[PDB]
């Protein structure tokens, strides 16, 4: 009773049941290093300007 | 402060739009107008100093070489419209355009409050002399003159720039209220050594000192009278500005590191003094005394003390209008005879009598005759000077007697003898000239009346 297979249905994507636990970690990856914190607050105009030599703005 | 430079800038268009034949009056009257009001900065506190604003202040080392400048620039325009006739409009135009610049250039500098605003200007006043001289020169001597005012000005200029930024690096302001009360020693290293040569060079070349002197001859004598009028009376004293505004972070390193300084002016005051002994150009040897001169106001701002300061500031004043009137002093010859050969024209007390009074009075002044404030800055600095070791007194009380020497010696030399007999084109004396030089001779007689408004901020 063996049927043999249509063409275009031994290429399908398929779906598999499995008692096996899904791995964790499988690269083996090392802890993320930290970002940079963020940049957070209100822009506030420059203290007495550019500060430049003589320039008072 | 604003109320000195928005009418010198407004000098330009003004010169720009007036009509031919009114450049010269309306230049004049303004610019005496600019120094009658210049003239009210002299209201000073005491205590500290008139701070108009953060950018720009006023002392009472300032207030006099301001009023200086002021009045400079009126004399300066009487005195070029004579040989600049045959000139054009447009040339005219720049000429007296050149001038304003300068004027407006040398009031900032003596007012910026931060060192590198000072700097800026203290360099842009180069470009107006170098375009001065080198256009408006007489003689192909002046492509040279130009090289040598430019490249010794600069060669000192810009270590005192970089000298500059490193100190706002580390001490973080460049405002001369926030050095002078924030300042600290200099401890004894290189370092240090090398950054008290980079700030006191640029000054040391413009003053100049001996040594470094060789362009002020040939910058001095191939200009034009104007040229030679502001780089006389002005320019040079931008280095003893200069040099008593930055020895407040120099302590006290120039304890011992202005003995080569003062040893070279001692010595080089003696040596062109003896140099204007042997001199057959008249204009040179005036460039020479102008060199002794400066030499004493060095080694007065070395010896850092209240009586030299004060002796420094009242002959930087005086040199500045004696040297101004014996320029145009020997100017009017030079028109007259078309030579600059001291032997060439002789006797001429016989034939103009008040410009040889006038030439008497600035004699007289060079010398410093007393009460002069000529002779009140040189008695400071020589009290100041023996103070600091009373073997100076043998080597000032020589320039004195050499001074006078050559001082008579000219004026004997132009004026008495007989006249030479195939010079027959010598005019009478213009009212022009005549008021050029009593507008020199008046305003440093009445000095003496007040000489305190002279005599800087250690009064
Ligand atoms: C038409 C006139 C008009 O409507 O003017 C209104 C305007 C109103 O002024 P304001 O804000 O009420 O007055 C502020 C004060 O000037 C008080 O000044 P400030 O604190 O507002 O100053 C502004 C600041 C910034 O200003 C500037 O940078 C430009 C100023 C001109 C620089 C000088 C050369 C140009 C002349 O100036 C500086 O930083 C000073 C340094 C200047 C030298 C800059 C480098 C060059 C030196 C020489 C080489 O006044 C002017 O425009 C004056 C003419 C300019
Ligand atoms: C001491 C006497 C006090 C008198 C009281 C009144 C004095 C009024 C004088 C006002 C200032 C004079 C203006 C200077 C430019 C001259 C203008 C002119 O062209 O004259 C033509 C005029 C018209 O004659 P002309 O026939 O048509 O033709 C003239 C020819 O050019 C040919 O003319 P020349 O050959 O006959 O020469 C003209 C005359 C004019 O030429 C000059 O050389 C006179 C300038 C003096 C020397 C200036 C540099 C030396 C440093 C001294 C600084 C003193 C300043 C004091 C404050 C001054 C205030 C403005 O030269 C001389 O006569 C020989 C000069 C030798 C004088 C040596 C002075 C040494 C010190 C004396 C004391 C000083 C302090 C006094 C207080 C001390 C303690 C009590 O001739 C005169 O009127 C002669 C001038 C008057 C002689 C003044 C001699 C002493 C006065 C010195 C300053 C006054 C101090 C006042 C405070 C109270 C005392
Ligand atoms: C034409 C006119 C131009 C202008 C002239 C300007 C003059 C500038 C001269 C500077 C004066 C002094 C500079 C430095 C001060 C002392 C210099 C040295 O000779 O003194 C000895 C220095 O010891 C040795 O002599 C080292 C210096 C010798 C090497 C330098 C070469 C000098 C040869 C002359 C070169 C010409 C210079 C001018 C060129 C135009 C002191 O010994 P010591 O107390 O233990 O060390 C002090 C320094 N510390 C504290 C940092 C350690
Ligand atoms: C008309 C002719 C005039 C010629 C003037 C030439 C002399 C000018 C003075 C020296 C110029 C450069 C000096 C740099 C400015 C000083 C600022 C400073 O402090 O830097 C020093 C560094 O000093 C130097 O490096 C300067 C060394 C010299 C470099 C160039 C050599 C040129 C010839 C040297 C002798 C000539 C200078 C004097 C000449 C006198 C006039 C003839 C210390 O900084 P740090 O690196 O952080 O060190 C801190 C820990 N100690």
């Amino acid at each position: 009773g063996w049927v043999r297979p249509d063409l275009g249905e031994l290429s399908k994507v398929t779906k598999v049941k499995t008692d096996r636990p899904l791995p964790e970690n499988p690269y083996h990856s090392r802890a993320r290093p930290e970002p940079n914190p963020e940049a957070e607050g209100d822009l506030k105009p420059a203290k007495h300007g550019s500060r430049l030599f003589f320039w008072t703005m | 402060m604003l109320k000195i430079i928005i009418p010198t800038t407004m000098l330009l268009p003004m010169t720009w739009m007036s009509k031919h034949n009114m450049i010269w009056i309306n230049a004049t009257v303004h610019s005496l107008l600019i120094s009658l009001i210049s003239l009210s900065l002299l209201n000073q506190l005491g205590e500290n100093s008139l701070n108009f604003s953060l950018t720009f202040f006023s002392d009472s080392l300032s207030a006099p070489l301001l009023v200086l400048t002021t009045w400079l620039l009126p004399l300066m325009l009487m005195a070029s419209q004579s040989h600049l006739s045959k000139e054009t409009t447009t040339r005219k135009k720049l000429y007296i355009t050149m001038l304003i610049l300068l004027q407006l250039f040398l009031i900032m500098t003596f007012t910026a409050t931060e060192l590198i605003l000072f700097y800026i200007l203290f360099e842009a006043t180069l470009v107006p002399t170098l375009i001065i001289i080198t256009r408006w020169g007489n003689q192909t001597e002046r492509l040279n003159a130009g090289l040598y005012f430019l490249f010794y000005t600069l060669a000192g200029s810009l270590p005192l720039l970089v000298a500059l930024v490193y100190i706002q690096n580390t001490t973080g302001s460049l405002n001369f209220l926030i050095i002078h009360y924030w300042s600290h020693p200099l401890s004894n290293s290189w370092s240090n050594i090398f950054m008290w040569l980079a700030c006191i060079m640029a000054f040391m070349v413009k003053m100049p000192l001996y040594g470094l002197h060789l362009w002020l001859p040939k910058a001095h004598v191939e200009a034009p009278i104007a040229g030679s009028m502001v780089l006389a009376a002005v320019l040079l004293k931008l280095g003893g500005y200069g040099m008593m505004r930055i020895t407040t972070i120099l302590n006290p390193l120039t304890n011992y590191m202005a003995y080569p300084f003062l040893m070279l002016s001692m010595w080089g005051m003696i040596m062109t003094s003896s140099i204007c002994l042997r001199q057959t150009d008249l204009k040179s040897l005036i460039a020479y005394s102008s060199v002794s001169h400066m030499a004493l106001v060095i080694v007065a701002i070395m010896i850092q003390t209240p009586w030299s300061f004060m002796g420094a500031t009242a002959l930087m004043i005086a040199h500045g209008l004696t040297s101004s009137m014996l320029f145009c002093l020997a100017n009017t010859n030079y028109e007259r005879v078309h030579s600059r050969t001291m032997i060439l024209a002789r006797g001429l007390q016989t034939l103009l009598p008040l410009m040889a009074t006038w030439w008497l009075v600035a004699s007289l002044t060079n010398l410093a005759l007393p009460p002069s404030i000529n002779l009140i800055g040189e008695l400071f600095i020589i009290t100041a000077s023996f103070s600091w070791s009373n073997i100076t007194i043998i080597l000032m009380g020589m320039n004195m007697m050499i001074t006078a020497l050559y001082s008579l010696y000219m004026l004997i030399t132009t004026q008495r003898g007989k006249y030479t007999h195939h010079i027959n084109n010598i005019k009478p004396s213009f009212t022009r000239e005549n008021a050029l030089m009593a507008l020199h001779i008046l305003p440093l007689l009445l000095l003496t009346l007040n000489p305190k408004m002279i005599l800087g901020p250690l009064y």
